């Protein structure tokens, strides 16, 4: 047991590899869903048939500080155009002994958006880049 | 239409349009005044 080790939310490690995006500071909406098919049998009252179908992936939200190595991200998504390439990522969440508590790996990604700092003269904060990224499954 | 299926098979709700079309009852089977103008 060694009092368990507990999951926390703070403590992860954002990565994406490929091209030089570097090291990302926030996740979110990492998540499977499959998409049920409700059949209702008309003979017996009582509940709605549950049948599985397929498996869906959604999209994820990485945001970090607006750093000088915005241009490669900029330089990716504009390479539509050309050609792109999908570099494999990484979602992993760890305690503050830095071991592994559960690591994720996304199979493919894509970008999807990309929304940009919003400037304002008067709210103290840092600008946070965000970079949505599209998915293909996970990996082991 | 059927609908609301009960157990063993028999038919609970049911909406049933009808279209109906009238059937003519035919076969019921001149003096005049005169006035100053």
């Amino acid at each position: 047991m060694t009092r368990k080790d507990p999951g926390s939310s703070i403590w992860f490690s954002l990565a994406i590899d490929g091209e030089s995006l570097g090291y990302f500071n926030g996740c979110e909406g990492l998540s499977t869903q499959v998409e049920v098919e409700q059949r209702q049998e008309g003979g017996n009252n009582g509940f709605v048939w549950q049948l599985p179908t397929r498996v869906t992936y959604s999209n994820i939200r990485l945001t970090r500080p607006l750093t000088p190595d915005t241009a490669k991200v900029a330089k990716w998504i504009s390479s539509v155009q050309t050609g792109i390439q999908r570099p494999t990522a990484q979602i992993s969440a760890l305690r503050a002994d830095g071991s592994l508590v559960a690591r994720w790996g996304l199979i493919d990604v894509l970008p999807v958006s990309w929304q940009g700092p919003s400037l304002d003269p008067g709210s103290a904060s840092v600008a946070n880049e965000v970079l949505e990224i599209a998915h293909h499954g996970f990996t082991d | 239409q059927y609908t609301l299926f009960g157990t063993a098979g028999v038919p609970i709700r049911a909406t049933c349009q009808m279209g109906l079309v009238e059937i003519p009852g035919p076969t019921p089977n001149r003096v005049h005044r005169v006035v100053a103008g």
